[PDB]
RNA sequence: UAGCUAGUAGGUGGGGUAACGGCUCACCUAGGCGACGAUCCCUAGCUGGUCUGAGAGGAUGACCAGCCACACUGGAACUG
RNA sequence: ACCCGCAGAAGAAGCACCGGCUAACUCCGUGCCAGCAGCCGCGGUAAUACGGAGGGUGCAAGCGUUAAUCGGAAUUACUGGGCGUAAAGCGCACGCAGGCGGUUUGUUAAGUCAGAUGUGAAAUCCCCGGGCUCAACCUGGGAACUGCAUCUGAUACUGGC
């Protein structure tokens, strides 16, 4: 059930001998709509080929989580450099909310409502990979029974 | 406010049917959809993300003819009681009198239904109506006045309503030309192409 | 750290599980052993041992089961200067409801679950996930 | 990070005040013309920019831009000004507007007439 | 000094007419001590348009407050 | 019971006045800490049982002088 | 803004007032306040509330609720 | 107030914008000139930005345009920040008030929380009615107004002895 999302795509400029050269770069995520997402970055000549190089990175590793009520099992924190992400679980099917640099990473994994926020610097690659670090921060079940609840 | 271009220009720019300038031809003729696309879209643009966004926002507006200040008010009313703006927004457009008078078949378009209310040809709960931007509720009864039942445009609109899928939100009888609202509409029971993916994220980033 | 020894009690634990250690040690007090039983009663620790009398020390054995760490967050919120007080119905639900808050009341420390039932409020001791 | 210091020295903030301070919170102000001229030639942008000096009853004197094609403004003529930066001019943050007893109107204009104020051409 | 009087309500052209106990000082519509009924002019074409608390009114006028002759004539409309 | 306060005598020789300091806690409206606040008043005495830096118990009475509307009841430490 | 009072700082007996008060006439003394911001000029009435925002905070009080002040501008008495 | 008719399209559409951000524009005119803006700037003979033709795009009895107040502004950080070098430890030692202070048995109970008695009026924000073209509004009931004043209780902890 493979699904892909483009988050951002732009051109870049670079210095060479006595001048400059232009190229394309993309930021993407890929997931299964039910438990996993992977993140990709990529640069190339021609824009579709840059996007495709990012999709191949998003397939190089995926993070697999146990989503609960189409939302988070518990609150989570994710960090990459200056970009800090925090997420509170959402109630009543509503609460979405959050910009594409958080939302796109979760709408590809099967999340329907989530109260995500980003803090610090807003480079979207760092925010997306901090959202992925927050998905490495979530735990699985509802099995260990060590707390009364809830 | 009005639209002064040919009403099919909108559908020909969209490559999609918007239920505009309708009558006893019903569908496709001479709508020229993807046969006369004009000067743009053939060749469909990529453009900015701000495209869908705006051109997708206009497609969910112009299908109900609603003005931006109305659309922002319905987004406020759809953001009530945690009902979701991707869902409870449809009830504020589909439940509006210029859509109800159209769904009942008194007008062939939402414009023609709106016109019939501005011409005082319609009643709601036994009283005449002149405001078409008004919400209808269950047990409200809507009907055409005897002084207007013989207009050829209504005659055609009722023959077109028989060529259209019947709604599960309201009833109408062709012999009395009277109909009653029954239940407020639902996404998986409206079962048609209207947006969700943008009406969940308006007026914010 | 002697100017806030209960903030230091949480620091020693937060850094102890970050180093993935089994035992955490500190100087002992009536409030630390009252809190140690709350931490044992929530199962973050499996033992609290007092040694010395005669330089009394409190050693806490962390209860590692079913994966890494014993807590995800362990915040104090109150401070000896900036004392934070909640009313009986203003007690927050920690960790989206999967965690505890602790209050000192007017007789000694208890969890927000018990403070709710008793109809009590007071000063915040910790919020634990 | 200590707790009682802002009782001794409360922390300060910057208020944005005005970039057009002579308006005293009004959309326009009336004053008198003291000088009519053109600015010194500046930047690789080559043009002849039309300006006047305006004196106000509140103790301000400002340089203001004369938009629209062609003008005949005299000295001592009474004029109105509106606020807004123009970076092609030196430090100018005011526009002098065409509703004046001595000042000429813009001619040969059929579109965009809500600015400057021009009546629809006959025939 | 204190009168059992009318308060127009409804601002311009849309009166609601409430009957209240109020001082001769200050306000002419609001600021009242106790409400003792209503005289609503547009009452859904029903007889529900008039209400009067005759027991509390009798205690206010007994204790020394003025009752308006306009309200004394309206006591008949609530029977009696 | 009557309105009483306790405090320490700040200034004790004023013929028929003594100056007392009254201490309490209050929350700072922005910085959230409960801080100490001290208030001063003049108290009437004719019986001379106290001295500077001694502790007294006082009651409210009638206004008599600038900031003097309170009077002395008893001394609370007395030894020294 | 680094100076500020001086019926000010603490007492005594009448007279005035519904009544506290250096209200008011006498007489008995010499202080009192302030950098932990006294005090004085510039500007300005204040508030239910309104506006903004997620809130804190910021802005602001017409209009609809509630006080004060003021009556050519300055000044004096009566009546109560 | 409210409601119904009469012959007749009858009297009835304008305003801004069109490279990048931020969508709609091709062909001409001018040619570093003339005039635009929020910012780079647009303009020298093939200028999407200026002007003109024909169109497009948005709003509509309006449309554009702005001083003045907030948000965005974590860009004064109380919630919510920084101090090696971007913005900052103020050249370095002692030290009174101020502020801070280990551990335990008593004790005061200001602060705190608890409980109770008063208050947070009329409006108003929110939910649902009534009544006037819709709605506003004017009104009816709920829910709020997380606050505030006092009198008792408890003393974990801050102050105090």
């Amino acid at each position: 059930e493979l699904q892909e999302k483009l988050i951002a795509v732009n051109r870049v400029s670079k210095t060479v001998k006595g001048g400059r050269i232009f190229s394309f770069t993309a930021l993407t995520v890929v997931g299964d709509g039910n438990g996993r997402v992977g993140f990709g970055y990529g640069k190339a000549r021609e824009v579709p080929a840059a996007i495709q190089k990012a999709m191949e990175k998003a397939r190089r590793n995926m993070i697999n989580v146990a989503l609960n009520n189409g939302t988070l099992q518990h609150p989570v924190k994710g960090v990459h450099t200056g970009s800090r992400v925090f997420m509170q679980p959402a109630s009543e099917g509503t609460g979405i909310i959050a910009g594409g640099a958080m939302r796109a990473v979760l709408e590809v994994a099967g999340v329907h409502n989530v109260l995500a926020k980003a803090y610090g610097s807003t480079n979207p690659i760092n925010v997306v990979r901090a959202t992925i670090d927050g998905l490495e921060n979530m735990n699985s079940p509802e099995m260990v029974a060590a707390k009364r609840g809830k | 406010a009005r639209y002064l271009g040919p009403k099919l220009k909108l559908s020909r720019r969209e490559g999609t049917d918007l239920f505009l300038k309708s009558g006893v031809r019903a569908i496709d003729t001479k709508c020229k959809i993807e046969q006369a696309p004009g000067q743009h879209g053939a060749r469909k643009p990529r453009l900015s993300d701000y495209g869908v966004q705006l051109r997708e926002k206009q497609k969910v507006r112009r299908i109900y003819g609603v003005l931006e200040r109305q659309f922002r008010n319905y987004y406020k009313e759809a953001a009530r009681l945690k009902g979701n703006t991707g869902e409870n927004l449809l009830a504020l457009l589909e439940g509006r009198l210029d859509n109800v008078v159209y769904r009942m078949g008194f007008g062939a378009t939402r414009a023609e239904a709106r016109q019939l209310v501005s011409h005082k040809a319609i009643m709601v709960n036994g009283r005449v109506v002149n405001i078409a931007s008004y919400q209808v509720s269950p047990n409200d009864v809507v009907s055409i006045r005897e002084k207007a039942k013989k207009q050829s445009r209504v005659k055609a609109a009722l023959e077109l309503a028989e060529q259209r899928e019947k709604p599960t939100w309201l009833e109408v009888d062709a012999g009395k030309m009277e109909g009653t609202f029954k239940r407020k509409p639902e996404r998986s029971d409206l079962s048609a192409d209207i947006n969700e993916h943008l009406i969940v994220e308006l007026y914010s980033k | 750290s002697m100017q806030d020894p209960i903030a230091d009690m949480l620091t020693r634990i937060r850094n102890g599980q970050a180093a993935n250690k089994a035992a955490v040690t500190m100087p002992s007090s009536k409030l630390k052993v009252a809190i140690a039983n709350v931490l044992k009663e929530e199962g973050f620790i499996e033992d609290f041992k007092v040694e010395g009398d005669t330089k009394p020390e409190l050693e806490l054995t962390l209860k590692y089961f079913q994966g890494k760490a014993v807590v995800e967050s362990i915040q104090r919120v109150s401070r000896p200067g900036l004392r934070i007080y909640k009313r009986k119905d203003e007690l927050p639900k920690v960790m989206a409801g999967l965690g505890i808050a602790v209050v000192s009341t007017s007789k000694g420390v208890m969890t927000d679950r018990a403070a709710r039932q008793a109809g009590l409020g007071g000063e915040i001791i910790c919020y634990v996930a | 990070a200590t707790v009682n210091q802002l009782v001794r020295k409360p922390r300060a903030r910057k208020v944005a005040k005005s970039n057009v301070p002579a308006l005293e919170a009004c959309p326009q102000k009336r004053g008198v013309c003291t000088r009519v001229y053109t600015t010194t030639p500046k930047k690789p942008n080559s043009a002849l920019r039309k300006v006047c000096r305006v004196r106000l009853t509140n103790g301000f004197e400002v340089t203001s831009y004369i938009g629209g094609e062609g003008h005949n403004l005299q000295e001592h003529s009474v004029i109105l000004i509106r606020g807004g930066r123009v970076k092609d001019l030196p430090g100018v943050r005011y526009h002098t507007v065409r509703g004046a007893l001595d000042c000429s109107g813009v001619k040969d204009r059929k579109q965009a007439r809500s600015k400057y104020g021009v009546k629809r051409p006959k025939a | 000094m204190v009168t059992i009087r009318l308060a127009r309500h409804g601002a311009k052209k849309r009166p609601f007419y409430q009957v209240v106990v109020a001082d001769s000082r200050n306000a002419r519509n609001g600021r009242f001590i106790e409400r003792v009924g209503f005289f609503n002019p547009i009452a859904s074409e029903k007889e529900e348009g008039t209400r009067l608390d005759l027991d509390r009114i009798a205690h206010w006028v007994g204790q020394g407050a003025t009752i308006s002759d306009r309200v004394a004539a309206l006591i008949k409309e609530v029977n009696k | 019971k009557i309105r009483t306060l306790q405090g320490r005598v700040v200034s004790d020789k004023m013929e028929k006045s003594i100056v007392v300091a009254i201490e309490r806690f209050v929350k700072h409206p922005i910085y959230g800490k409960f801080i100490k606040r001290t208030t001063k008043l003049h108290v009437h005495d004719e019986n001379n049982e106290c001295g500077i830096g001694d502790v007294v118990e006082i009651r409210e009475c009638r206004p008599l002088s600038k900031t003097k509307s309170w009077t002395l009841v008893r001394v609370v430490e007395k030894a020294v």
